[PDB]
């Protein structure tokens, strides 16, 4: 009668908890800090920042530093969840298009290093769709390091139509730091990057009509907002509020030749069977922290409508808890005891090796 | 007009009742605005109705964690904190030895002083005429003082009021019979101003949107000034925290042990609340963490509670499509305070707020004394989570 664990390994945040719960118990930064002349994970690494070099083990949703990822998982089990991993089946999440060698290495660490009794690896965007009570639809999942379009039909992702856009939250914060120089402000350091991330989360929004919003900001101060820095200094933000998330729709703002999130969504639906397109258009689910901008669902509704045939019903589902939809979907999946079938047991790993995950 | 969601059925309130609250109406209005501005649900534990004019006057400071002795809710000492805790509210008279020791230690350690109790004519009129807590004053000729009586519960105790002139104000000093002898009544006063302290506003809980959940929601145990210094990097702190890093006395007074078990969200919201109330520089009403993190929580002493919610809860179908408004199912007063009268009604309110995307923090001590443990992780699961799980199980053949 052991409770399964659910761990969403994000480029910026790790979300961890127990299957059966409606929210993760632990949410902390995906960072490992080493003294700058023995190791800190998450909150403590950020808190002790001034005396640590910080590293991100996950780049663009993909685990790249396995030794640092082991520290994150050890901290998740022993310090955050306070569980013994050998007693809990563990569901881990992966980015769409995660290389086979990566999930095999992930499987090898779970069984050999943590000795889990069983494990399952789920695609992050598929879990978001489950969190909204659906098994068919198209997910736009945009987090800290990467953005994806994942069309899903009856529980299964359609791999040929998956779209990856490297633009995500961190690039938007870097872009906000950059365009803030255009009003005389200078944010450059790692600590200053965190102040800009906070300005972005609090004051940014997606304009329904970008050009009209730029005209309004240019001729009046009605769209301006004040923001108090930690040291008491008050700064003013104007058109940067909507220019920053506009990059999702116009990636050329940051030098990227890629199509915008509205275009990748449409192109993704167009790569799917005609008989299923109506089901994707009516079930466009948004998830991840970078879809949290006010006005993003309405802007996506307007943009998809202009691209899709007039007879098509377009619906954007953007739940208030969409920053945690991937974790929620993993909790739903791992708590259905009738799903104790697709889990890879430790006995099966001992016989077949890491390839059993495929 | 009926709230129906899974096993939760709520009927509209028939004949809404007026509930007296001790929190001044202006303070309720401020907290209603804080809830809207900050987009959080703020719950505050009861304040006795007779503390209202004391708190509203803005004259007194209030008791934080270092003053665990209870306020009194009866007699001439109503709203103040008696040094002899047999004159305090019933929870204190229940464990008299423990509460008398708290009162004494708070004074002997310098966290409070022993002050005399002076009541003006206005407070005497309030106690005699408005609340009927004291019987009319009878001129006892054998002392010069004016005799009055009060009930604690089954017993009637006499008090003697003496007219005095202190700091050019005409007041009544409270006296009582200490072992068959007339003695000045003592109350706990502020260690700096020496004036009697009133009860505080104890946060019952703060419910934050699911979208804003993060590291600031981690409840932390108090740290010593040394341990806190080592855990933070000076350069990243605000002027408020740099001052505490450079001054041990400032840290111990406004942080560490003085807050108890608290999250970063709550530390900041406490400052927002006190600033919005105009309660700074020693007159703060919120001193510590919420009851949801209190290991010594007593569920029976948590009601009636006042809840302050974001304004969309009062809109047509504010609770969601076809669910109606908060005031339809819970009693809401003129200031926008949702008055929660018992554990069952608090359990219903929490489930409604959780379904509307506001996160609960559950204290297991809240289940102590209940017929059934309403405040558990499983019983408080969001209905969107449970419905999506039902749908996925049905659709995937699971
Ligand atoms: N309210 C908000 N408004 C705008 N952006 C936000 C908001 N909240 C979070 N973000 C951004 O979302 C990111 C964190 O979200 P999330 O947890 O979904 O990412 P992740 O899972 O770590 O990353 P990935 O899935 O891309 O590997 C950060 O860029 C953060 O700044
Ligand atoms: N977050 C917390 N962490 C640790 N202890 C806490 C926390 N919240 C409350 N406490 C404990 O509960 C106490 C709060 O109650 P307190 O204000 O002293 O009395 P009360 O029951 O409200 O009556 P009066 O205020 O005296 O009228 C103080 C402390 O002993
Ligand atoms: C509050 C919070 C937010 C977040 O999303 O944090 C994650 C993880 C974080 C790691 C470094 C930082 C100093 C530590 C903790 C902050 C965690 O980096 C991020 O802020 C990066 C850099 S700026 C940006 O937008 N993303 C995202
Ligand atoms: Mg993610
Ligand atoms: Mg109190
Ligand atoms: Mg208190």
């Amino acid at each position: 009668e052991t409770t399964a664990l659910v761990c969403d390994n994000g480029s910026g945040l790790v979300k961890a908890g127990f299957a059966g719960d409606d929210a993760p118990r632990a949410v902390f930064p995906s960072i490992v800090g080493r003294p700058r002349h023995d190791s800190y994970v998450g909150d403590e690494a950020q808190s002790k920042r001034g005396i640590l070099t910080l590293k991100y083990p996950i780049e663009h949703g993909i685990i790249t530093n396995w030794d640092d990822m082991e520290k994150i998982w050890h901290h998740t089990f022993y310090n955050e969840l306070r569980v013994a991993p050998e007693e809990h089946p563990t569901l881990l999440t992966e980015a769409p298009l995660n290389p086979k060698a990566n999930r095999e290495k992930m499987t090898q660490i779970m069984f050999e290093t943590f000795n889990v009794p069983a494990m399952y690896v789920a695609i992050q965007a598929v879990l978001s769709l489950y969190a909204s009570g659906r098994t068919t639809g198209i997910v736009l999942d945009s987090g800290d390091g990467v953005t994806h379009n994942v069309p899903i039909y009856e529980g299964y992702a359609l791999p040929h139509a998956i779209m990856r856009l490297d633009l995500a939250g961190r690039d938007l914060t870097d872009y906000l730091m950059k365009i803030l120089t255009e009003r005389g402000y200078s944010f450059v350091t790692t600590a200053e990057r965190e102040i800009v991330r906070d300005i972005k989360e609090k004051l940014c929004y997606v304009a329904l009509d970008f050009e009209n919003e730029m005209a309004t900001a240019a001729s009046s101060s009605s769209l301006e907002k004040s923001y108090e820095l930690p040291d008491g200094q008050v700064i003013t933000i104007g058109n940067e509020r909507f220019r920053c998330p506009e990059t999702l729709f116009q990636p050329s703002f940051i030098g990227m030749e890629s199509a915008g999130i509205h275009e990748t969504t449409y192109n993704s639906i167009m790569k799917c069977d005609i008989d299923i397109r109506k089901d994707l258009y009516a079930n466009n689910v948004m998830s991840g922290g970078t879809t949290m901008y006010p006005g993003i669902a309405d802007r996506m509704q307007k943009e998809i409508t202009a691209l899709a045939p007039s007879t098509m019903k377009i619906k954007i589902i953007a739940p208030p808890e969409r920053k945690y939809s991937v974790w929620i979907g993993g909790s739903i999946l791992a708590s259905l005891s009738t799903f104790q079938q697709m889990w890879i047991t430790k006995q099966e790993y001992d016989e077949a090796g890491p390839s059993i995950v495929h | 007009k009926t709230y129906q969601s899974r096993d939760l059925v709520l009927e509209p309130i028939q004949h809404p009742k007026s509930i007296e609250l001790g929190m001044p109406e202006v303070d309720q209005s401020v907290l209603a605005e804080v809830a809207e501005r900050e987009n959080v649900i703020i719950g505050v534990r009861p304040v006795d109705e007779k503390s209202k004019s004391l708190i509203a006057s803005k004259m007194y400071s209030s008791k934080g964690l270092f003053v665990k002795a209870k306020s009194s809710d009866w007699g001439p000492m109503s709203g103040f904190i008696p040094v002899d805790q047999s004159f305090a509210k019933a929870s204190a008279r229940r464990d008299l030895e423990k509460f008398n020791e708290y009162a004494e230690q708070s004074i002997l350690s310098g966290n409070a002083v022993s002050a005399n109790l002076y009541l003006n004519q206005v407070r005497i009129e309030e106690l005699v005429s408005k609340y009927e807590s004291l019987t009319p004053l009878e001129l006892d000729v054998d002392s010069g003082m004016y005799k009055t009586t009060a009930t604690n519960g089954d017993q009637t105790i006499p008090f003697f009021l003496n007219k005095v002139t202190v700091d050019d104000k005409e007041l009544w000093q409270v006296h009582y019979l200490r072992e068959g002898e007339l003695a000045p009544f003592k109350v706990i006063g502020d260690p700096v101003s020496k004036q009697p302290m009133t009860a505080d506003y104890d946060l019952l809980t703060v419910m934050y949107t699911y979208g804003d959940l993060g590291p600031q929601d981690k409840v932390k145990q108090p740290l010593t000034w040394e341990q806190w210094k080592e855990s933070v990097t000076y350069e990243d702190l605000s002027p408020k925290y740099k001052a505490r890093y450079d001054n041990q006395a400032l840290y111990e007074k406004q942080d560490g042990a003085s807050l108890g078990m608290v999250s970063d969200r709550l530390k900041e919201l406490k400052d927002v609340i006190n600033t919005s109330l105009g309660r700074t520089d020693g007159l703060e009403m919120v001193h510590h963490g919420a009851d949801d993190a209190n290991p010594y929580a007593v569920m029976a002493d948590n009601f009636p509670a006042t809840f302050f919610v974001p304004k969309h809860f009062f809109d047509d179908d504010g609770l969601g499509e076809g669910k109606g408004s908060i005031q339809t199912y819970f009693n809401v007063n003129e200031q926008g305070a949702v008055v929660i009268q018992n554990p069952q009604e608090f359990s219903n309110f929490q489930q409604v707020a959780i379904n509307a995307s506001y996160r609960a923090s559950l204290n297991d001590k809240w289940n102590s004394g209940l017929d059934s443990p309403l405040f558990t992780t499983k019983r408080k699961l969001s209905h969107d989570y449970l419905d999506a799980r039902d749908e996925v199980a049905k659709k995937l053949g699971l």
